[PDB]
RNA sequence: GCAUCGGUUCUGGCGGGGGGAUAAAGGCCCAGGGAAUGUGGCUCCUCCGGGAGUGUUAUAGCCCUGGGUGUAAUACCCUCG
RNA sequence: GCCAGAACGCGACGAUACUACCCGCACGUUGUAGACGUAUAAGAAUAGGCUCCGGCCUCGUAUCCUAGCAGGCGAUUCCUCCGCCGGCCUCGAAGUGGCCGUCGGUAAUUCGCGUAUUGCAAUUUAGACACGCGCGGGAUCAAAUCCUUUGCAGACGACUUAG
């Protein structure tokens, strides 16, 4: 009984910092969220949050998982990727890692 | 690239053959084949033929594995030399039938050579120990009034080039190479019985 | 002499031949100007069939297996109009397996939330009585 | 670039020796109103003694095609600079409107003579109402009777964000 | 300049059968069978009327609709071979050393071959093999002559060069020494 | 776009340099790529201009000493394919170098990469890229001419795993075979209504 | 974390007004004049698909000039929300 | 053909004392370039193909699976689907899959009790690979180096031999 499963977020995939050819800066991050592909559908999920979950190894507080929180600001150019906006700059280490994106401050 | 995936012995092996697994056999146990022989004699041999059946199903090419017996020579070594002999014939299935019969055996070299054939002698050449230019290459010796030694190459490179190159002749070790010596002719093939 | 072929065949770029644009609109060529580029117009009661006279480039169509028969070239729109409804163009196109597609998607997009829980409970009871059909011919073999 | 046709009159400016000077009309293509009379200026300087700082414009106007939805040839006199020398040509277009021609003639000229927008001067362009006055051999095949052609080898269109697809595509649309 | 439509036709004689699939030619008739394959050009085959083939290039360049000629010669040729076959002759010029040939028959498979001795008094036996399909013959009807038939033009023509390449003379004054064997006449089998 | 597993990539008909550009930009986002049969892609223009740019690779060597530092001249068709992806990637640093673990090319179909389904790229297919008329090649010709030594070995194991499939297409075709009179008979008996309520939600 | 405001900024949708040949075209209607890549007829050839000639709307239709429906609609430019 | 053989490239076989080996599950200090339905096997042509032989093809915008305390306890109903084991066949490119059988689970239809309080959001601590340990069952009783010696070897190590 009861087979199916229990997902509640879109998937995406942390690529790079915000550059120009030489200099990079680590305030803004580009994510490519599954699925969307032109500027307009992008035009959705402004304002969503989005989480980045890792193991630690140490317990501290009955676990050994952390969470970075974040948001998304704005388009990036014309093939649906977008700047995002966290209290921390990503790890640096997670270029192809796998972030979740929420659906919470819907409409 | 070839690749082999069975083999298989005979029950019983000599104790020439046993010397040559082993470093320091006079202290030993010498217990080289023996869990490998009760595969014979235990369901008749079924573990045995299964994978002479395999070798006919999936093989190509079929080797055999021989010996020598050097006790009866005047050479002091007891341990015997191993080595591998590729089978060309018919078939298959005609290769492993020849040479499964085979199993402790002895074979004569009347059997596999004969008399004015051409044939090829591999082996390993005598040694020197470590030896100059001069002979080690063959150049031209410098004049009689040289400073600091005339065995020697006067000039190993240019300027830009900027480092001594793989094609100058330098020091080193002389023989104990591996060499391969080919068309001689066999004139006689004598019977040690006579 | 028996002579067997077996070669492709297309369909010839015509006048009366009305192609399919984009974005899902009808057009019978009255003209051609270049090979990339022909005249066309449809007269269509129907809104969402309807397109306006102007030129249209080739590769943003397709070609449709309909043809309209006599149609002088560089007619006027109210002389393709008489032709266009005496052929009964939007009757032979409704029935088209290229139109029957189109229909079958568009029901698709939209489905409310409580509606798509409903069709997944009828597909398990239809496919209840495939696998006792299934089972039963398998056996029998 | 999208051009569009003008009419531009001038006129000298007037003295107390010559009132009523004489007025001049041209046919001008360019972007824009800004620029056409800039042209204006130009061809006039080599035909008569006016300057802009001695002249005035008169009245700037729009033409526009009568019959944009029918199909008609055309032909065009025209003049350029090579890379030595200048050289006279006259070439032949299809299409429905005055204004494509002169757009189709210039990508046409910049590419088979590498020959610039600074360096062509138009004559006259007339469009040929018979159908016997077609001269160069690649138009009358577009006029020959009972024209029809297969489209052979056209590739589908796929989305560009749609990478791996699943199965071999076919090219008989 | 790119050319609309582009069209040929061939006869086809009430004797034979012709079938195409796939830009793959098969020719059959009373003669035997051959096959020619045409998959690198881009040709559109069809059946004009009862007794004629066409073929046909749609939007081609001056280059592409050049092989279109080609094409349509080519498969007449198969035609005519397989309802006439070809016949070719050839002629022995020497001035001084006598040319001597040996035609032995079939060497345990389909191949004939020529051997030709004492040519400008060389000690060299020179040997040639025919193509598969080709009968080489002495003939009997005058002196000094070499018979090549064939059902394939292409398998009759490259042998007989074969033979007249290799008889060649070297270190001399060619237009003094006109020493060879050399081809003279073309032409089919029947009639 | 879409994140799988993995992708398996027939290479059969693909331009050599066209499909290594698509690679490259995946595996640096995270994908993992399979390239299988990569002794068929193909490349534009006639083979000798090829054998003329090879040859050109070949003749540079260290001056010094051929055994350092010296391009080493891999001949065989995957490892053709693999120096192109390796152009592509900053594979002198740790973020390059983890993307090419990501990668695994063969020739021919592996046991373990048969039995799978074989995705296309369309924008590197020869049939869809150049114009009809041109003359191209075949990678697999191009390295007999240079050294590789089982060409013969692969073209006989791939004959004996086609024929293998030969066979599983028949049971394949009875499957469906079977699933489609039932369907006709079931539908038909039993269900009243079930029918044309699904038929006017699209299904 | 949410609701109500202030400053800066990016990006969607809707309602109006003006101009030009008071857009040009276009649909319907009235009057006049033409032609061919000649519709229907007629003649000849080919039965083998069809082709050739004559000739101005008939059993298809096209082009040019003037008027009404008109202060028609629409495109482009500017402007008030 | 011939010479070297990656000291971070690979395969076959022999004997393995010291829990070093094999089987069963018991937890978890500890590790990871990054599970969350990680679901899909014909070949071939692209100026031609597929098929159930009636037909079909721009389109994966497809197909399968998908309800219940993170998914309880009973009943009316129904012979479907899934899993651990066992036995026969089969698989060599870097060896895999099939059939049969026992046992355990199971909304296709329709019902009866239980959910609160985590207080208006805070990762949904849930997967599979290794590795360290703790038990209780099975099998097993080996070698290498130093040292003396040899000269087919040798600057010293190393190498060919003997004890």
């Amino acid at each position: 009984p009861s087979e199916a499963g229990h997902r509640l977020y879109v998937k995406g995939r942390h690529l790079s910092y915000q550059r120009g050819r030489r200099n990079t800066h680590p305030k803004t991050s580009l994510i490519k969220i599954e699925g969307v592909d032109d500027t307009a559908a992008a035009n959705f999920y402004l304002g969503k949050r989005v989480a980045y979950v890792y193991r630690a190894q140490k317990e501290v507080r009955g676990t050994k998982i952390r969470v970075i929180w974040g948001k998304i600001t704005r388009p990036h150019g014309n093939s649906g990727v977008v700047r995002a906006k966290f209290t921390h700059p990503l790890p640096a280490r997670s270029f192809g890692a796998s972030v979740r994106i929420m659906l919470y401050p819907s409409s | 690239g070839l690749r082999s995936l069975t083999t298989v012995w005979a029950e019983h092996l000599s104790d020439e053959v046993k010397r040559r697994f082993y470093k320091n056999w006079y202290k030993s146990k010498k217990k080289a084949f023996t869990k490998y022989a009760k595969k014979y004699a235990e369901n008749n041999g079924a573990s045995i033929t299964r994978e002479l059946e395999r070798i006919k199903k999936y093989c190509t090419v079929v080797r055999v594995l021989a010996h020598t017996q050097i006790r009866k020579t005047p050479l002091k070594q007891k341990k015997a030399h191993l080595m591998e002999i590729q089978i060309n014939g018919g078939s298959v299935a005609d290769k492993v039938e020849f040479g499964r019969s085979l199993f402790e055996k002895p074979v004569t070299i009347d059997t596999i050579f004969e008399k004015d054939e051409m044939i090829d002698v591999i082996a390993v050449t005598k040694g020197h120990g470590f030896v100059g230019v001069t002979a080690r290459w063959g150049t031209k010796k410098l004049p009689r009034k040289t400073h600091k030694g005339l065995r020697k190459v006067a000039c190993i490179g240019a300027w830009h080039p900027s480092h001594v190159q793989w094609t100058v002749a330098r020091a080193g070790q002389m023989g104990y190479h591996h060499r391969t010596s080919v068309n001689h002719k066999i004139y006689r093939i004598g019977k040690g019985d006579d | 002499a028996e002579i067997n072929v077996e070669a492709t065949s297309w369909r010839r770029v015509e006048v009366g031949r009305v192609l399919k644009l984009e974005n899902g609109s009808l057009a019978a060529i009255v003209e051609i100007i270049d090979h990339k580029r022909v005249l066309a117009d449809g007269p269509s009661s129907d809104p969402k069939l309807a397109t306006p006279r102007g030129i249209v480039p080739l590769s943003r169509a397709l070609l449709t297996p309909i043809v309209i028969p006599k149609l002088p070239r560089g007619a006027r729109t109210g002389a393709v109009k008489k032709a266009w409804e005496a052929y009964g163009v939007d009757a032979k196109w409704k029935e088209t397996n290229w139109a029957k597609k189109q229909l079958q998607q568009e029901r698709r997009q939209s489905l409310t939330d409580f509606d798509r829980f409903k069709v997944m409970r009828l597909k398990k009871q239809r496919r209840f009585e495939e696998r006792k059909a299934l089972a039963k011919i398998k056996a029998a073999a | 670039g999208r051009l569009q046709e003008y009419q531009v009159i001038g006129r000298h400016l007037p003295t107390e020796a010559n009132p009523n000077p004489a007025l001049y009309r041209m046919r001008i293509f360019a972007p824009n109103e800004v620029v056409a009379k800039s042209r204006f200026w130009y061809f006039l300087r080599g035909l008569k003694k006016v300057k802009k700082a001695t002249g005035e414009i008169v009245s700037v106007n729009v033409i526009s095609e009568k019959h944009p939805l029918k199909v008609k040839n055309f032909g065009i006199w025209l003049r350029y600079d090579s890379r030595s020398g200048t050289h006279n040509m006259y070439k032949e277009y299809r299409e429905t409107s005055r204004v494509a021609a002169v757009e189709a003639m210039y990508a046409d000229m910049a590419a088979r003579h590498r020959a610039r927008f600074r360096s062509i001067h138009i004559l006259k362009v007339v469009e040929l109402e018979k159908t016997e006055d077609v001269k160069r051999p690649y138009i009358k095949q577009l006029v020959a009777k009972n024209l029809s052609f297969p489209l052979p080898h056209r590739v589908p269109k796929i989305s560009t964000k749609k990478i791996f697809s699943a199965k071999r595509p076919s090219t008989f649309s | 300049m790119r050319y609309i439509h582009s069209e040929e036709t061939i006869p086809v004689p009430e004797n034979l059968k012709v079938s195409i699939k796939s830009r793959l030619v098969t020719v059959e008739g009373p003669r035997g069978k051959l096959q020619k394959d045409l998959s690198h050009i881009a040709v559109n085959f069809s059946v004009v009327k009862k007794g004629v083939i066409g073929l046909e290039i749609h939007h081609g360049s001056r280059k592409d609709v050049a092989a279109l000629r080609t094409v349509r010669t080519i498969i007449n040729n198969m035609i005519i071979g397989v309802t006439k076959g070809f016949k070719y002759k050839m002629r022995y010029v020497y001035a001084h050393f006598p040319i001597n040939v040996n035609v032995e028959k079939n060497a345990e498979t389909g191949c004939y071959e020529v051997e030709i001795r004492n040519f400008i008094g060389e000690k060299i036996v020179r040997k040639v093999v025919m193509a598969p399909g080709v009968e080489v013959e002495i003939s009997k009807a005058q002196k000094d002559e070499l018979i090549l038939s064939g059902n394939s033009l292409e398998a009759v023509s490259q042998s007989a060069a074969d033979i007249q390449q290799i008889c060649k003379v070297r270190n001399k004054d060619i237009r003094k020494f006109l020493d060879g064997i050399y081809v003279s006449e073309k032409g089919n089998i029947v009639e | 776009s879409s994140f799988e597993s993995v992708v398996v990539i027939d290479g059969k008909g693909h331009l050599l340099g066209r499909l290594a550009s698509i690679v490259a930009k995946q595996l640096l986002s995270g994908q993992k790529i399979v390239v299988v049969r990569c002794e068929a892609l193909n490349i534009s223009g006639e083979f000798f201009r090829a054998k003329l740019k090879y040859h050109a690779y070949l003749r540079k060597m260290t001056r010094y000493n051929p055994t350092r530092g010296g391009p080493f001249h891999f001949r065989a068709p995957s490892r053709i394919f693999y120096k192109a992806v390796r152009g592509m990637i900053p594979h002198k640093t740790a973020r390059g170098a983890a993307a090419l673990e990501r990668l695994k090319v063969f020739e021919g179909v592996p046991p373990p990469y048969d039995k799978k389904k074989k995705m296309v790229v369309p924008q590197a297919l020869r049939v869809l890229r150049l114009q009809p008329g041109r003359k191209y090649c075949t990678v697999g010709r191009l390295s007999h001419e240079v050294g590789w030594k089982y060409q013969d070995v692969v073209a006989r194991l791939e004959e004996r795993r086609k024929a293998k499939g030969a066979a599983y297409y028949e049971r394949k075709k009875l499957a469906a075979r079977q699933l489609s009179e039932a369907k006709k008979a079931a539908a038909a008996k039993v269900d009243p209504k079930v029918s044309e309520a699904l038929a006017a939600y699209g299904y």
